[PDB]
């Protein structure tokens, strides 16, 4: 789909879009597109440990869209930066 | 890039499999998936690679190491993805160093410490 | 992606793709889509439970992708269906 | 549909909400959804329905409830798809049943007791 | 992507986008997909001759994305129909 | 269903080769395209049907008569859309009638008109 | 979908499908995704002019997928490379 | 970046208006261009330069000289891709070039030429 410049410009709905975007190119044959997505949304989440809110979830939340949601609101709150958008 | 048969035993593994794939040689085949790979013929050690990633994803003491999203990886023959700390530049899944289709020379380990393994570190 | 008429014409790897597909659209706006893939999933599959296997995996399996093939895949050659292509 | 507030207080459900979604008038709107949607303003019941289902996903006690595929339908608003065996011709989720913003005369149905429901029975 | 309710719902480049898309499946194995995008594209239009527009083109204008927006654009206006959003 | 090799001389056609698929027996093979498919083997109709399809759109003479995105479909072995006023129900493209891999028996004909051959119209 | 390789893993109707995914992502929000579909087209085609087939066609040919298909199949052929799948 | 009003008259071009994108300081905005966006407010100049190409894709003169992928591009506001020869490294598409919403000093230039106008040459 589309690719928005920040967290703020995605309601919480759309940023599961792009999350199952990436769970499908994810099982692709190759990661030429999966790769370019991933750098997206490292980007865009400012989270440091990037893709690994992904392919390694906290035993705290759980392992699903959802949850990665959840996770990155808490910690872009935590630190004082703009949420997903209302 | 030429064919040939899988041999080898490989070794038992914890539930925690890949803990050392960043240290020394990284970890082994999973005797558990030697098993499974032994005496079949692949056109190409990237044949092996997919076929053994896909094998992982079926041994369910395996499969429950990994997160859904690199299960899902991993069923199709990819690699799953490493930690962001393990990465190095646009190698960012496992990868396996050799020591053929040996088993018991084929070891997982992540990029950053393969180049190193290559460099003498 | 590509809708073959039969689960022989799939390999394991490539049905995955197929749910992944399902579960992208599973979460777009509308089900216009999503619909006719879960059509063409009860189709090919020709379990008599269709779409329960997503939507309401059984307790005793996997809720995922590969949980939902290895059913597919047992129950089919329980019933002595053709599986999936080799 | 003209705007309005939601109001209602909804009633207490159990791990088994929809277990009687296809029976007599349906499951009631759980008391903490009721909660999170009570005097807010929506531009249509249809922006209610979606806002709905989206707190339903957010509420763990009945997120549980949900297999992971319908978990992400009711995450962007849409209701979640019924079991095979409760559809209705292209009527394949949940919908929801007035008795327009009033939670406490609006119910969970399955499209085939729904049917059932206004044709007098 | 996401199927709005009507023109006035896209923008003329968002609409342009659901031309692709239907190109995309035009050219896909089945019909499947693209069918319900074809119902979709003719619900929205209004136009009396619905598909046509894309695969029988007027003569008057370009066999294009661009020419079919600017027909539907100039009959939804010749016909006091609301347009594509601003 | 059943294997066999095309056979045919087919015809001559204009510039409108399908202006009268929706009357009598609709337009007949044209003689280019027949000379491509004349004693090739195919696995079913269905396979006649693709290969038919694409040879249309690699004719400059034949591909021309159509509009881009028909010519996209027949690139890939599907057969163009009709015109709305030519449709019936879901069968929306022209459809191939037989009078085998005959092509002096087949015709290409709009659905509308498919369905009133068989019906004695 | 699946990118392959190579020239030869792809039928023409496989090439035009690549295509229409270029032609897709061509007209979404951002050039992320379509910059690496063409750096595959460009890969596996070898053609010394790359994205100006797409972009820059000739005026000999046709502007078309239909005439991208032809002039690398035409220009492969002459330099003795392995065309399309059979 | 801040909002402003376009402002400029622009300049009559022909039908080769990019062939010298890549000289000196580029091609000037056209005057029916500039005629369509002078006084118009934008909140930045990425949304002037979207607003810009899509002027150009609706201007039949200029987008003759365009290619059909090129025109979809302009379309939705992205600027063409220029020849294989003029790009860049990860710039491959016309860019606009300031001599802030000052159509008289703005320019269409290929990335190759832009770089050197900037690095004094
Ligand atoms: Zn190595
Ligand atoms: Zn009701
Ligand atoms: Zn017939
Ligand atoms: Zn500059």
């Amino acid at each position: 789909m589309e690719l928005k410049n920040s967290i703020s410009d995605y309601t919480e709905a759309e940023f599961v879009q792009l999350l199952k975007e990436i769970e499908k190119e994810n099982v692709a044959a190759t990661d030429d597109v999966l790769d370019v997505l991933l750098e997206h949304f490292v980007k865009i989440t400012e989270h440091p440990d990037g893709t690994d809110l992904i392919y390694y979830p906290s035993d705290n939340r759980d392992d699903s869209p959802e949850g990665i949601v959840k996770e990155i609101k808490e910690w872009r709150a935590a630190n004082g930066k703009p949420g997903f958008k209302q | 890039n030429k064919p040939g048969k899988a041999t080898g035993k490989g070794k038992p593994v914890n539930n925690k499999w890949l803990n050392n794939a960043g240290k020394d040689l990284g970890s082994p085949v999973p005797d558990r998936i030697a098993n499974k790979l032994r005496d079949k013929e692949f056109k190409s050690f990237d044949d092996f690679r997919k076929k053994f990633w896909e094998e992982v994803s079926k041994d369910p003491e395996l499969s429950k190491q990994f997160s859904r999203n690199n299960n899902d990886r991993m069923k199709v023959g990819k690699a799953p993805k490493t930690r962001t700390q393990d990465v190095s530049g646009k190698r960012t899944s496992f990868e396996l160093h050799h020591e053929v289709y040996d088993m018991d020379a084929i070891s997982v380990v992540t990029p950053k410490r393969h180049i190193d393994i290559h460099r003498g570190k």
